[PDB]
């Protein structure tokens, strides 16, 4: 119809930075607490020496 | 052939379920011709009822052909656990 | 009236639900497989209790399709943004912490096996041990049937 | 068409003799404990599970999503 | 559009200072204690 | 009368559990978890019975059923050909041991099947189907609608006048067929988990006051048992109750706006009550919920601290380390607590395996039987030889095999985390007498 | 007059007061377990009192799951958008509070798990240093509270 | 009637779906393969059955393969966009839990003929664990299934 | 006339000073109790005095507690964004500053712990070292209540 | 009628499936030749045989060069777009497949032949892996094969 | 007629001003304490005079107190800008500048404690060295408060 | 009617033929003559013969010179786009899959000029090795020619 646009999103600019910035900042929490729990060194000692 | 009497008794317990299983299900679609409702219907699809019981008898037959081969392989696996 | 693609974070629920699900099932069994397999070499006889941390495991996989599902049950077209954004947090709710979940259980079961081997003793302190890293994945699931049903 | 009414007359008392009447008709031996245990248990167990799964199809507020050929099909079948 | 010009100079601003935090912090985690002590 | 450990003839006896053939099996995967004080109560005669019971509601498949109970059946038919054999194998010698486990489990799962009215994810409909009657559908208001059907489905409407009727035995055929059965079912399995698991948890509480009464610890009960059981029963048994209330007082005459009862439990604990947005389920409903609660918090002074404070009442009135009581008296509290919260959300492990068993066996029927079926004659018999023989293979190497692992495990768990600690506490000594035993070794 | 996306705040939180709080349970109890494996091997009779860092670590992940309830509980279409920023807030203050204790727990425990092997009066110390850590946690869910209230 | 750009997101499903799967079978292949060439030195009786993580692995990427042919059959030009995303999240939930199950297998299928070699009876074990891992990775399929045809 | 979602900036603040605060003490915590087990093992007389660290460690969470309460009570919905920016401030300074702390506190905890059991005369250089890291937390807290109320 | 830099994306595929493909059998072969050249000093007879995983990753390349020729040639400028994208997918599909593929060749050909060279039974075991490994390339091809028709 | 966002930098400039110099005088702290631990074991008349090191850190501290309070009691409402990149300007100096004296006066400290317990003609030389590094740190308030006022 | 963004596209082409070709020659040019070097310590008589390596290398850099020349040859102001884009996509196809091609050249010549050294058996397998990777890069330069004139 008429080539109308959609209406992007008034102040745009405001939902879009935060948004970006705040699920970029949990995700990478995320996957940095990930990776320490990941690699979790349990020892390797104990009964780990005679298992191996 | 032998084939190892732990692999002939395998395949009596699949035949014996199958020809139950097998037969079991025939009557089903020979009878209710259904909760399964997948006989292959065509798209194409009319007015004709009659169409759908047609069906549904196709696919019984093929059930007990199923289980005829099944009970010629608990025959032959059989055989196989006595003479082992 | 409703917003355009407002279906698209409720889909992006139902599969991180499943998927984060399968990847901490999938790092609890490697881990407990790994002890397992080195365990079973000195004490076959425990091969069969020491599945326990695997079979246990396998939950998180299975609240993710139950999540999963109940977010799809939930999809269509006209969603009014508000419950699409709940299914994404349900999803990510019980898929990350099934995954916090599966850290935990994987971590526990490899000591908890080598461990029984040379303690059978352990048994119990293991059993109480896999189950709270179980629960973790269960409060999972208790947020994201809140949630998605809010 | 069905009544709540007598599913619940009929199962109730099936499963109502077997854990009452039940231990009433068990032998003396060691294990008589045991079978009254498993008669009154079992009773329970399998009423509750069947009166929550009737009770539960009891006032429903959706009826089913079928198929168009399923529809077709079961006008014509029941 | 995108981003405003209070945004982005927020964001310009942000992420020096986000630097010299990460350098501060960078050396302070790569900070070790002894594994022994040298005698009685 | 309980069932409690034997008599011995002032040092902890062993705990003696006479089994048989039987009983035995059970015994031992209570042992499993520990081995239970000297008179306590023995929880195994209601294993029997619970264990293979919660197995059939997580296993609740009729034609694994009939596959697990044939299982046993052969086990048992050659008991005297195994027992009297070499077995090196311990995963066979293992199954053979709980081969009368089995056997129940098998039996249950029939039983649990048929109401689940699932046969390999097949429904039975007995001719007693009278959900709906499609030819009164097309009366109201419905006419041709098999001309847009063919892109659409059409919900069956509620309360038309011209349906209804509840299904004699189990869940009514019709809902087998359905796009939404997921949902309709799937509500179902949620709230059963709810109530079965309370009322097996209240269970194991009512348990403790015999074996309290056996010791003759009047603290336990005055200050334990009853405050215990009435913080339970205040919150959880409360929500079993609006459960059954909603299923036979609210109709689809009122679907909108129906009260949800999840979001009245979380507000009942808050003391949350908006003016609107949310129903009653009963005039009063706000009183009632508000003074349960209540009780439940006044409960907690009860079993928290009012057991130490006698005992230090009575030390000192005959004048006992009071500290330590206290700590150890708080601590149970809180994990009583904290626990009934989170062990009335364990069971939804009933409700979790359920469904993952029923979607595993539907995905299992249609990716690999469904192609057995065909509209070529000749194809169609022979392919579905070979293609039931895969069917066949998956369905015992998925879901008889390591859903039934699945499901014995978590029904297991179930037993020993949330019934068992209750009531079964403390530890004993196995008894171990001197006999001849070892012959076949 | 609610700016749409609102919602996406405060149903991030509820998600995020769960997982990452999941994670540092996981963490705590998957570090713990390591340490008890170790002791119970040398000597099984503790192996009912190391089990405490574990529980203590499930009540953090409980803090976590009270928060996410009590947002989810919270939300609503119709938001005002400071609100939903409150749940936001609250849901990361319990969580990533609940994430630093569950390290702080685990840490400790393994060492005081391992070092009670050793030295049985070592008990009493690791609790209180326990007691620490769970007040870290608790602190977290204080501030969540206050501010999904406010 | 709807957005250019409806279809991208089907496409990235049918895509997604084989090649994440693949990427999955491809490591429990390379590692069980790894494993196997070891074991060859001490038990080649065992090659024979040793080939069966490898199988597991192959059945990951048809679970891949099943569902990127359903997309792509299923796939329109004026896609209704809605069904679109379903589509990617489909393909994606199957293809990302098929890549979690291949860690799965290739880790738990080394462990386990290097552990098998040691000692044969653990072989059982193995098989029961590899099951386990299968099955989660038919999770994802299921899923897919239910996404992609709503 | 104030600006919309101004109420973010202080949200983040109250959050941001827990969150931090406790990492700070958690880390601290988790540093001091491992050279407490490592330490205490010979010489059980000293955990009673080995534990200050610790306790330093928490009053660095309290620091945040105080601000992060500070912060959410003066949190309304029509905030002038100044204010916003202002408890933004509060809460990072004190926050990140006692961040700063915990290190300073684990690292001489550990050091000063284990080498006091070597030379009990180090005892008192000790606390002193660690009053520094105390005092360099509280000046996060004097700067945070300035800007707070500013 | 469709945008002007439509093609952009099917020539993206055409160029992709051949990069990828290639990058696949180029590690594959790189693979390959390291463990037969330490082989060959063993011992040459097996220098013949061992050629054969670098053949199969060849194979892999070709599966990519098939797709990216079919893209190019059904490549044009007025695009319809909607094939456009089928071609990227398609073209993405056997390249990142084979790439897959290009690994479980070069791991288990490698594996494969330095076992070899000490137990010749293995040289039957090692080509059937390495079948199953060629097949999920083809998987790949028969993907991109239905979307570059559809 | 003032720039929104106008106080944004300013407040920031405060918060630098003592974050970074906490974290510098954190780390000073932290490896001066370090020293003094393991050097006071052997040489306990040395752990008076030892102490310096962190005395210093703790100066570093201050000067970002001092800049942090100057900068915050000089926050208004209508920032015209220019004040507030002055302030920002003002915190950074001194943060950055603290934050490197911080780590000069940890650095050299543990070195010079050490070093002197060897040979206690360096004692000195340690403190001028370290007088230096203060120095530094002063050079950086200086133009901080400078700034200020322009 | 031609947009001023596409000569870029083209000349991109160019450049990447012979720059990603330069980069995989190089490459294996330096592995091989590494692997050369080191040979030729104990058979100098092979030094002549172990070359070929290094020329298949600077056959990989011709693929790319001849792409980009006919690239460059074909560029013009007006282009129709369409064919700027077959320009990038040919550029990319052969230098991508050229760079793959040096890895495999490199890698394979190091290890069979040393390998070869110690068993003269190994060097018609190295040239077959070696000859499938040149048929690799040949792939690249087929589509390329392909892309070029379409």
């Amino acid at each position: 119809p008429y080539n109308l646009a959609y209406k992007y999103n008034l102040e745009y600019s405001v939902v879009f930075n935060l948004v970006l910035w705040i699920m970029t900042g949990l995700a990478l929490a995320v996957i940095i607490t990930s990776y320490n729990i990941w690699n979790m060194d349990p020892g390797y000692d104990s009964i780990i020496y005679r298992m191996t | 052939l032998c084939c190892g009497p732990k692999l002939a008794a395998c395949g009596i317990v699949l035949s014996a379920w199958g020809v139950i299983m097998l037969i079991m299900l025939g009557i089903f679609f020979n009878v209710h011709s259904l909760i399964e409702d997948v006989p292959f219907t065509e798209k194409d699809f009319e007015n004709g009822p009659q169409n759908i019981y047609n069906l549904y008898e196709q696919v019984s037959y093929n059930c007990f052909i199923a289980a005829g081969l099944y009970l010629l392989l608990g025959g032959f696996s059989f055989c196989q656990v006595r003479l082992n | 009236n409703n917003p355009e693609y407002s279906s698209f974070f409720g889909v992006m629920g139902a599969s991180s639900a499943m998927v984060f699900s399968a990847m901490g099932a999938a790092y609890g069994t490697a881990k407990s497989g790994t002890g397992i397999a080195a365990m079973s070499v000195m004490r076959p006889e425990l091969i069969m209790k020491s599945i326990i941390p695997v079979v246990m495991a396998g939950i998180i996989a299975i609240y993710g399709l139950v999540v999963a599902v109940l977010i799809a049950n939930s999809l269509t077209d006209g969603i009014t943004l508000y419950r699409s954004f709940l299914q994404l947090g349900a999803g990510l709710s019980v898929g990350l912490s099934g995954l916090a979940a599966g850290f935990a259980i994987g971590i526990v079961g490899d000591a908890g096996v080598r461990g029984t081997a040379q303690q059978p003793r352990l048994f119990v302190g293991m059993i109480l041990i896999l189950i709270f890293a179980e629960v973790l994945g269960l409060y999972g699931l208790i947020v994201a049937l809140i949630l998605s049903t809010k | 068409a069905h009544s709540f009414a007598l599913p619940v007359i009929i199962f109730t008392t099936f499963w109502g003799l077997i854990g009452i009447a039940g231990p009433w008709f068990v032998p003396k031996g060691p294990n008589r404990g045991v079978i009254i245990t498993m008669l009154v248990a079992t009773a329970v167990c399998c009423y509750l599970f069947w009166l929550i799964a009737i009770l539960a199809q009891l006032n429903p507020l959706f009826g089913p999503q079928l198929k168009n050929e399923t529809i077709w099909y079961v006008r014509f079948l029941w | 559009g995108f981003f405003s010009p209070g945004i982005w100079m927020g964001l310009l601003t942000t992420l020096f200072m986000l630097f010299i935090f990460t350098y501060g912090l960078h050396m302070i985690l790569s900070l070790k204690t002894m594994d022994r002590f040298d005698d009685r | 009368e309980l069932f409690r450990s034997e008599e011995m003839t002032n040092q902890t006896p062993p705990t003696y559990n006479k089994t048989n053939k039987f009983t035995h099996g059970f015994q031992n995967i209570v042992d499993a978890y520990g081995i239970g004080t000297y008179r306590e109560i023995n929880p195994a005669p209601y294993t029997v019975i619970t264990f293979p019971f919660l197995f059939a509601v997580m296993f609740g498949d009729f034609g694994h059923g009939i596959l697990m109970t044939l299982f046993a059946v052969w086990m048992v038919l050659r008991e005297s050909r195994i027992l009297s054999q070499k077995n090196e194998n311990e995963m066979f010698s293992m199954v053979f041991s709980g081969r009368y486990i089995i056997l129940l489990m098998g039996l249950f799962s029939i039983y649990t099947g048929l109401i689940y009215n699932d046969c390999f994810s097949k429904s039975l409909n007995i001719f007693g189907s009278s959900w709906s009657v499609r030819p009164m559908f097309t009366i109201g208001n419905w006419t041709e609608e098999t001309l847009l059907g063919s892109s659409v489905l059409q919900l069956n409407p509620a309360i038309p006048g011209v349906f209804g009727g509840p299904y004699p035995f189990g869940i009514d055929p019709i809902w087998n067929i359905a796009t939404n059965k997921l949902t309709f079912l799937n509500s179902f399995k949620m709230k059963m988990s709810v109530i079965l698991g309370i009322i097996h948890m209240l269970f194991g509480v009512s348990l403790s006051l015999f074996n309290h009464i056996y010791f003759k610890k009047p603290l336990n009960i005055y200050f334990g048992f009853i405050p215990e059981i009435i913080f339970m029963s205040s919150l959880f048994g409360y929500l079993v109750i609006l459960i059954f209330y909603k299923w036979t007082a609210y109709d689809a005459h009122s679907s909108r706006n129906a009260p949800s009862l999840l979001i009245h439990f979380i507000n009942m604990f808050l003391f949350s009550y908006p003016e609107s947005g949310n129903a009653m389920l009963y005039s009063g409903q706000k009183g009632i919920q508000c003074f349960l609660i209540v009780v439940a918090m006044l409960c907690v002074p009860w079993m928290l601290l009012f057991k130490p404070l006698i005992l230090r009442h009575q030390y000192l009135r005959k004048k006992f380390d009071f500290g330590d009581t206290m700590v150890h008296q708080a601590i149970h509290t809180i994990e009583y607590c904290l626990g009934c919260i989170s062990n009335t959300a364990s069971y939804l492990r009933l409700w979790a395996l359920s469904l993952a068993h029923a979607q595993l066996s539907e995905v299992l029927w249609t990716m690999v039987i469904h192609i057995g079926l065909h509209v070529r004659s000749l194809a169609g018999g022979l392919g579905l030889f070979f293609i039931f023989a895969a069917f066949a293979t998956l369905t015992v190497a998925i879901l008889l095999i390591m859903e039934g692992l699945s499901a014995f495990l978590h029904a297991l768990r179930l037993h020993w985390v949330e019934f068992q600690n209750k009531f079964y506490t403390g530890t004993g000594f196995k008894f171990l007498p001197f006999s001849f035993e070892h012959i076949r070794e």
